């Protein structure tokens, strides 16, 4: 009822993003959505004395039927200041991807009963564009605590707590983290009862919410005790061409990089000579005893590999064709925190880009369950064709950072 | 007296830390003076403006302006300092309706909104940065100062707060006359509607009266202008469009400047008239941007100029959108990293056209460049008509698939269908997987001495041959990429290539047809006269024979 009072970071003036070109029915489902937040109190429309812009679109939720607003505030929080003033930040809990299930909450509803600082309101301007430019576009900001701005869960944490203490006290082995609009609930229970465990807390704020949320009835489900990992293996084979010693001795090579030990001698003194790249070469007992010893060294944990909360997440992402991609997260090159393999992406047997775009949610996803923050991301695909086409699959509620990859790593090979 | 709504004014700041201008008034002639001091007098009992006292110590600069051909004078407040300092604002005009996108109409009418640009109040709190002073006679007595209560002409925030202000006005009146539009452009209203004649006059009475709740009138005498509208470079019809018409200059030399104008005029054309193309005309101005430095036109460039005066040779007018049916995109491929495209509703009938250009690289491939080409179409089809249209595109479904399923990257174009209309796109050559049996299996290298240029490329074989050729003017890069280039001459149909270049291989991995590099062009040529290439890559200077054999026959 108290707003608290948010400035940007000093030497920043608010965001000047252009609006991106939208389709009609985005549009229109914008302008109901915009319609009825007006009515509600949540936004005002504003004059051109407003210079500051944040694009906004619409998506669906997955299987949900319904739009959801969705705004870019990307620029906006990197020109907001970071909140410490009451909690130095929260220490993100290491014991929630050791959970065997983790749902996720869209609790940004709740965020909509908090009103915001008047003299801020200004730097959370957007447009509903129209199509060809035939009318002015919509313009408005917000009076409360909008969805998709890091401010709103900092503000908003101060309630948070007090809302599920009584959860909290009665259920001490559930584990609650918020980050952004999702709220990330883990447990070790039976499947049945975890629902069971998740309807009881949305029944909660929905009885604050009545002293409706339009998406708080979902849950996405997610078994981080389950996710798997992707260490560095090699070929076993009884019979090995020129071609297979010469990919596992550039394999070897790569991998060297990362571990100490790596030895490719004797595996290289078999390639003596210029032979036929189908030739079979048997190998000796030195070639083996090394091969045996370099299998070794790949199965335990890289040295000196440690998660630094001051620096970046970077997230790479390899195509290695039929539906399958590889991701590596890292902070500095060659020490991966984590690795990982996807086949599974949905309703996307014919599209790439549909697929790229779910495999960056997931691991986004995952990088908010492990560590409390997104990666960067470095995407196999061109700036014009990502930049075309993501808004039609994004599903999550944030949006991370990307760059674009040009060249064909050769790392693809060693993933593969 | 009728009670009249005030129009909500618009709060103005400066920016932040700035103060109002602070610059000295001219002097002025007697007659001039005399001029400004009787224009500046009805202005005042007009309301535009007010004297003020001493205390204001902003001040602009005023100027008396001759008018041609005639015995009066005009007046010109120069706001420059006062914009340098106003606070930046929202503007609205930034993205224009693109005549393709717009609809058919039956009437439409012109209301000149001059008078009512006058009714809009500056904030108050602002007035006083506004301030000008006439100069008095002889310097004798203080000049005479005054602040505008008005938008100023010339002033940064007016263009903006003016038509913010009369949206405002006429939303309810737009929103409860679904079966008209509006749009403002300058001083001018147009209303267009499918109405019958008689029923759309009564809306324009009816928007009059709505227009009069604020006071705001617009001329009895209807305007002048009426269709066709020569309106931003275009020229709008009731059921069709077209741009101004296009004139490309005669001349026996041309510059600099006349080729940037000729460029302009074919980039305008090209939105309405298909197959314009701007590529040789375009590269006679690379780097050089000497404005009076005549650039002999190559033969090519000439051919070029030639091919757009025969397109056109006549008006060529496009229809308007009608929502009922689909978006149709069309492509050709046009040579040289050109792409000309139509886009329609019913066939031969295009609502708008244009072209796109291959972006600079060092290498390049068509099926690259079709698909930026249908990411552009597609981003101006969100723009102007809201949608993606469906594409007709000059590459076989089998060749789209092939490419897609086993490029590194992932791509995507949205729905199309294959036209067959050469040139087709195809993809030219295609590596192997899998290492080919029976293929003679080629170990190349190359390396160059770093200060005196000179190096060596070769190869070894499985059957014994070998070439080593002594290279001058190279670098390591280019002997990597010369070694390759031998072992495609010198084998047959079907053959193994071992390298430990990675260079070579981020290169060819990227798939190209085409390159900047006469070398990679060379090496191109070969892997499209093959049947069967498989292209491995192995680590240098780790014992791997052949590799290191050949490795010591070129780095000696
Ligand atoms: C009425 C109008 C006038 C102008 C004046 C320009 C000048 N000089 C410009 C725009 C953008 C105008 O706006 C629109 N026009 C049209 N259709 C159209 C159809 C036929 C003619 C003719 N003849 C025409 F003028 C316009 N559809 C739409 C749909 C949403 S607004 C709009
Ligand atoms: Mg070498």
């Amino acid at each position: 009822i108290e707003t608290v009072p948010v400035k940007l970071k000093p030497g920043m003036d608010g965001p000047k993003v252009k609006q991106w070109p939208l389709t009609e029915e985005k549009i229109k489902a914008l302008v109901e959505i915009c319609t009825e937040m007006e009515k509600e109190g949540k936004i005002s429309k504003i004059g051109p004395e407003n210079p500051y812009n944040t694009p906004v679109f619409a998506i669906k939720k997955k299987d949900s039927t319904k739009w959801r607003k969705l705004v870019d505030f990307r620029e906006l929080n990197k020109r907001t200041q970071d909140f410490w003033e009451v909690q130095l930040g929260i220490p993100h809990p290491a014991g929630l991807k050791k959970k065997k299930s983790v749902t996720v909450l869209d609790v940004g509803d709740a965020y909509f009963s908090v009103p915001l600082d008047e003299d801020f309101r200004k730097y959370t301007a957007f447009t509903i564009p129209s199509i060809n430019n035939e009318t002015p576009g919509i313009r408005y900001q917000y009076n409360v605590l909008p969805q998709g701005w890091k401010g709103s869960p900092a503000i908003f944490q101060s309630s948070m707590t007090k809302i599920l203490e009584p959860f909290k006290k009665q259920n001490p082995d559930i584990v609650i983290y918020q980050y952004m609009d999702d709220l990330y609930v883990g447990s070790d229970l039976e499947i049945g009862q975890h629902r069971t465990k998740i309807e009881e807390l949305r029944q909660h704020l929905l009885r604050w919410g009545l002293t409706e949320p339009p998406f708080l009835w979902m849950g996405y489900e997610l078994h981080p005790d389950k996710w798997t990992v992707q260490p560095i293996v090699l070929p076993e084979k009884d019979s090995w061409t020129v071609n297979d010693i010469q990919k596992l001795v550039g394999k070897l090579n790569w991998a060297s990089q990362i571990y100490p030990g790596i030895k490719v001698r004797q595996l290289s003194k078999l390639l003596r000579g210029t032979k036929a790249l189908t030739e079979v070469i048997p190998l000796t007992e030195e070639a083996e005893l090394e091969l045996a010893e370099n299998r070794e060294i790949l199965k335990e944990p890289v040295h000196g590999v440690y998660y630094d909360p001051s620096k970046d997440l970077i997230a790479e992402i390899q195509k290695q064709g039929q539906g399958q991609w590889t991701y590596q997260i890292y902070q500095e090159p060659f020490k991966n925190l984590k690795t990982g393999k996807y086949a599974r992406m949905r309703g996307a047997h014919t599209n790439d880009v549909k697929q790229l775009t779910e495999a960056v949610q997931k691991i986004t996803t995952e990088s908010i369950v492990i560590w409390g923050k997104t990666p960067k991301f470095k995407l196999p695909i061109q700036k014009e064709t990502w930049e075309t086409w993501w808004t039609e699959y994004w599903q999550a509620t944030w949006i991370p950072e990307w760059e674009f990859v040009n060249t064909p790593p050769l790392v693809k090979l060693w993933y593969q | 007296m009728v009670p009249i709504s005030p129009i909500e004014t618009v709060p103005v700041k400066l920016k932040p830390g700035m103060d109002g201008p602070k610059v000295k008034q001219w002097p002025l002639t007697e007659e001039k003076i005399k001029a400004l001091v009787e224009i500046c007098t009805e202005m005042e009992k007009e309301g535009k403006i007010s004297k003020i006292g001493p205390e204001n110590p902003y001040n602009t600069p005023v100027f008396a302006i001759k008018k041609k051909d005639s015995t009066k004078w005009r007046k010109l407040v120069d706001f420059r300092e006062l914009n340098k300092r106003t606070q930046d604002f929202w503007e609205v005009q930034l993205g224009i309706p693109h005549p393709a996108g717009l609809k058919k109409k039956k009437s439409v009418t012109v209301l000149d909104v001059g008078d009512a640009y006058f009714s809009v109040p500056l904030d108050e709190d602002f007035r006083k940065y506004t301030a000008f002073t006439i100069p008095s006679i002889n310097n004798e007595t203080p000049g005479i100062r005054y602040q505008y209560n008005v938008l100023p002409q010339g002033w940064k925030g007016s263009p903006a707060i003016f038509q913010s202000s009369m949206t405002k006005i006429l939303e309810p009146f737009a929103a409860q006359n679904p079966d008209i539009v509006i749009y403002q452009y300058m001083d001018d209203l147009y209303v267009g509607s499918d109405l019958e004649i008689g029923q759309h006059r009564t809306k324009i009475e009816e928007l009059r009266q709505h227009l009069l709740r604020w006071g705001l009138t617009t001329p009895d005498k209807k305007h002048q202008k009426e269709p066709p509208f020569l309106w931003m470079g275009y020229e709008l019809h009731p059921d069709k469009w077209t741009v101004q018409p296009i004139v490309l200059p005669e001349k026996d030399s041309w510059t600099v400047n006349d080729i940037q104008k000729l460029v302009g005029k074919l980039n305008w054309a090209s939105q309405i008239y298909p197959g314009i193309k701007v590529r040789q005309l375009s590269k006679l101005l690379r780097g050089t941007k000497a404005l009076t430095e005549v650039i002999p036109l190559t033969e090519e460039a000439e051919l070029e100029l030639a091919e757009n005066r025969e397109i056109l040779k006549e008006p060529v007018h496009g229809v308007y959108y009608d929502p009922s049916k689909d978006l149709i995109a069309e492509i050709q491929k046009q040579g040289q990293g050109q792409w000309t495209y139509q886009i329609y509703q019913e066939p031969f009938k295009n609502l708008k056209t244009g072209k796109y250009a291959r972006m600079r690289g060092a290498h390049t491939n068509d099926v690259k460049q079709l698909t930026e080409a249908v990411q552009k179409i597609t981003t101006e089809s969100i723009v102007i008509w809201g949608k993606t249209p469906k594409f007709k595109l000059p590459i076989q479904k089998e060749t789209w698939e092939t490419w897609w399923t086993e490029y590194w990257q992932a791509t995507w174009i949205p729905e199309w269908e294959f036209v067959n209309t050469p040139p087709l796109v195809k993809l030219w050559y295609q590596l192997e997987k899998e290492p080919i049996v029976g293929a003679e299996t080629f170990y190349v290298d190359g390396a160059a001495n770093r200060e005196t240029k000179l190096g060596k490329a070769g190869y070894v074989t499985n059957k014994g041959r070998q070439k080593v050729v002594p290279l001058t003017n190279t670098t390591n890069q280019k002997t990597e990429l010369q070694a390759i280039y031998l072992a495609l001459q010198d084998s047959g149909l079907e053959v193994n290539i071992v390298t430990d270049s990675q260079y070579a291989l981020g290169i060819i991995q990227a798939q190209p047809d085409k390159s900047e590099s006469e070398l990679v062009n060379q090496i191109i040529e070969q892997l499209i006269k093959k049947e069967k290439v498989y292209l491995a890559w192995v680590p240098a200077h780790k014992g791997i024979g052949g590799n290191e054999q050949v490795d010591k026959l070129v780095s000696a």
